[PDB]
C-alpha cells in the first residue's frame, strides 16, 4: 500500500529543532550531514524509538512513536544491539508472530528473507557466533520480514564487502519499486545507483531536500559530495552497477 | 624487517566435517619499509593470512621467513603489531591505559610503561589525561580504533598490521587515521593494510596483493594493479585513476577535483 509521513532533546540541549520533512512510499531518501548532526536521532524518531515534540503525520492522521513502530522498520548502526535469538531463524520468526501465525508461510518467508541478505544456509546458526557483517545481514533480515511500508536504515552495510553492499542496495532498489519508503544513511553511496532525494542536516535542522543534481550544484562544505556524482556531472551516468556485465 | 611468505596453506579442523580451507598455497614478499594493501572479498583469507604472519597462527603448511629465517611465535609477536578488524577482540581492560600498556608489561616488564603509553597515545592523537582513565567499552568507533593501534605500536615493533581500520569512519576520521599511517612509514617501518576501500587507501601504499577463495590472484605495484587488474568492479574513482594511468600519468598524490579535469574533456 501507499504511505506518507518537529524537535528533540535527549536530556540536555535540543539536537533537532524545527524539522520539516516528508516521505512517501516508492522513493528512496538519503540523509546526509556531518557527525553528531542528528542523522541517527532523526531516523529513530521516524522509527518510533524516540519520542519527539511536534507534529508527525502518517497518512494525514497524527502519529505517535507506537504507530510509527507499526509502519517503520529499523536497522541500528550496531546490529548486535538489535537481535535476540537462539538461532538465526529464531531472531527472524520473532517479527512475524503478530502476522497471523501461520507457520508454513513463515518457514517459507524466513526462507525468502535470508536469501535476500545472503544468510541462506545459516538458518540454524547461532547469532552469538556470527561475524559482524553477518549480524548486519541478520538485522536487515528481521526488519525486512515485518513487511512495513517504510524502512529506516542507519548505515546497514558498513561491514560488508563491496559486492554484498551492492546486492543489499539492489534489494532496496527493488523494494522501492514495490512501494516501500526507504530512508537511509550511508557512507557507501558509491554502490547506490538509484535514489530520489538527499536530505542535508545542518544546525539541528534540515536545510535541504532535493535531487543529487541539485545537491551537487549546492556545494555544501560540511559533507562530502560523492565522487560518482561529479563524474556523472562531467561524463554522464555511465558504468552503472547493473551494466558492469 | 623483511617478510617472505612461502607456499603456506591453512586448514581449520582437518578431517572433521566442519573442515575449512582458509588459505591455499599462497606466497609473497614484503620488503622492509614496504607499504602493502591486502584486498579481496569477505572469506578470501585476508585476516587469517596476516594472523599467520603476525605469529598468532601456526600455518597448516608452508613457512614464513623473517629476514630470511623461520621463527617461533614469541619472537615474531614482539616485532609485529596487529590491530584486528573488530577491536573488541583486542580489548580486555577497563581503562585505556591498561589496554595500551599491556604489550609493554608482557615484553619489557621493568620498563616504566607510563611514558611509553603516554607517547603511543599521543602518536595516535589521544590526549593522555583525557583518555588514560576512560573505559574502552564506551568509546566511539574512531576512539576505539586509536586505542587498538596505540596498544600494538607501544612496544615499538618494526611491522604494523591494520585489519580493516577505516570501517565505520567518516572522510574526516579516515583522513586523520591515514595521517597516523604516513607517520608510521616516515619512521621507515613497514605497514600492511587489509581494506576494501582501495580508492582511498591506494594513495598510501606501494604494492597491492589480492586474495580470492584462499588463493593469491594478484600481486604487483599499485600502478600495475590499476592497469592490469580486472576493472569490471572498480569504483568510479578507480576507473578515473585507471584512465589516467593508461595515458601515462600519475593519478596518485592528486586531488579528486584535479582527477576530474583530466578526464571527459
Ligand atoms: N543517548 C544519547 N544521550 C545524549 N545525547 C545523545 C545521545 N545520542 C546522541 N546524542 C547527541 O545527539 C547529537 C546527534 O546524535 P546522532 O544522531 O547520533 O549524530 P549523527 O547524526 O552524527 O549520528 C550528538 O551531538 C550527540 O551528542
Ligand atoms: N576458527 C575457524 N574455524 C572455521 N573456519 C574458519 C575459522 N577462521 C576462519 N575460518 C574461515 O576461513 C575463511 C577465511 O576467513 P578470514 O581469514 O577471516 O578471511 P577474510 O577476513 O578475508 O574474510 C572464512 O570462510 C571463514 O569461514
Amino acid at each position: 500500500g501507499s504511505g506518507r509521513i518537529v524537535s528533540f532533546r535527549y536530556n540536555g540541549d535540543y539536537v533537532l529543532k524545527d524539522v520539516n520533512a516528508e516521505f512517501e512510499t516508492g522513493k528512496i531518501y538519503v540523509v546526509v550531514g556531518k557527525n553528531g548532526s542528528g542523522k541517527t536521532t532523526l531516523l529513530k524518531i521516524l522509527a518510533g524509538l524516540l519520542a519527539a515534540a511536534g507534529e508527525i503525520f502518517l497518512d494525514g492522521s497524527p502519529a505517535d512513536p507506537f504507530l510509527l513502530r507499526k509502519n517503520v522498520g529499523y536497522v541500528f548502526q550496531n546490529p548486535s544491539s538489535q537481535i535476540i535469538g537462539a538461532t538465526v531463524e529464531e531472531d527472524v520468526a520473532f517479527s512475524l508472530e503478530i502476522m497471523g501465525l501461520d507457520e508454513s508461510e513463515m518457514r517459507k518467508r524466513i526462507k525468502k528473507v535470508l536469501e535476500l541478505v545472503g544468510l541462506s544456509g545459516l538458518a540454524a546458526a547461532d547469532p552469538l557466533n556470527l561475524s559482524g557483517g553477518q549480524k548486519q545481514r541478520l538485522a536487515i533480515a528481521s526488519m525486512l520480514a515485518r513487511d512495513t511500508r517504510f524502512l529506516a536504515l542507519d548505515e546497514p552495510v558498513s561491514m560488508l564487502d563491496p559486492p554484498s553492499q551492492r546486492e543489499i542496495f539492489q534489494v532496496l532498489e527493488s523494494l522501492k519499486n514495490e512501494g516501500k519508503g526507504i530512508i537511509l544513511v550511508t557512507h557507501e553511496l558509491e554502490y547506490l545507483d538509484d535514489m530520489d532525494f538527499i536530505l542535508h542536516i545542518s544546525n539541528g535542522t534540515i536545510d535541504f531536500c532535493g535531487s543529487w543534481e541539485e545537491f551537487v550544484e549546492r556545494e555544501f562544505d560540511d559533507v562530502e559530495i560523492p565522487f560518482k556524482w561529479k563524474l556523472w556531472k562531467k561524463c554522464g551516468k555511465i558504468n552503472l552497477w547493473e551494466d558492469r556485465y | 624487517g623483511r617478510i617472505e611468505v612461502v607456499n603456506v596453506s591453512h586448514i581449520f579442523h582437518r578431517g572433521t566435517p566442519l573442515e575449512k580451507k582458509a588459505l591455499e598455497n599462497v606466497s609473497l614478499v614484503i620488503n622492509e619499509g614496504e607499504c602493502l594493501l591486502v584486498a579481496g572479498n569477505t572469506g578470501s583469507g585476508k585476516s587469517t593470512l596476516l594472523q599467520i604472519v603476525a605469529g598468532l597462527i601456526e600455518p597448516t603448511s608452508g613457512d614464513v621467513l623473517y629476514d630470511g629465517e623461520r621463527k617461533k611465535g614469541y619472537e615474531i609477536r614482539r616485532n609485529i603489531g596487529i590491530a584486528f578488524q573488530y577491536p573488541e577482540d583486542q580489548f580486555f581492560a577497563e581503562r585505556v591505559f591498561d589496554e595500551v600498556a599491556f604489550a609493554v608489561k608482557n615484553f619489557y616488564p621493568d620498563r616504566d610503561p607510563v611514558p611509553l603509553v603516554k607517547k603511543a597515545m599521543e602518536f595516535v592523537g589521544l590526549d593522555f589525561d583525557s583518555f588514560k582513565d576512560r573505559v574502552p567499552f564506551f568509546l566511539s568507533g574512531g576512539e576505539k580504533r586509536r586505542v587498538a593501534i596505540a596498544s600494538v605500536i607501544v612496544h615499538e615493533p618494526d611491522i604494523l598490521i591494520l585489519d580493516e581500520p577505516l570501517v565505520g569512519l567518516d572522510r574526516e576520521g579516515k583522513t586523520d587515521l591515514l595521517r597516523i599511517v604516513e607517520k608510521w612509514k616516515t619512521l621507515g617501518k613497514t605497514v600492511i593494510l587489509i581494506s576494501h576501500d582501495i580508492e582511498t587507501v591506494i594513495n598510501h601504499v606501494d604494492r597491492v596483493v589480492v586474495l580470492e577463495k584462499g588463493k593469491k590472484v594478484f600481486d604487483g605495484t599499485r600502478m600495475e594493479f590499476l592497469e592490469k587488474y580486472d576493472p569490471r568492479f572498480f569504483t568510479s574513482k578507480m576507473l578515473v585513476m585507471r584512465r589516467l594511468v593508461l595515458k601515462g600519468e600519475d593519478p596518485f598524490s592528486m586531488s579528486d577535483d584535479e582527477l576530474l579535469e583530466r578526464v571527459c574533456n
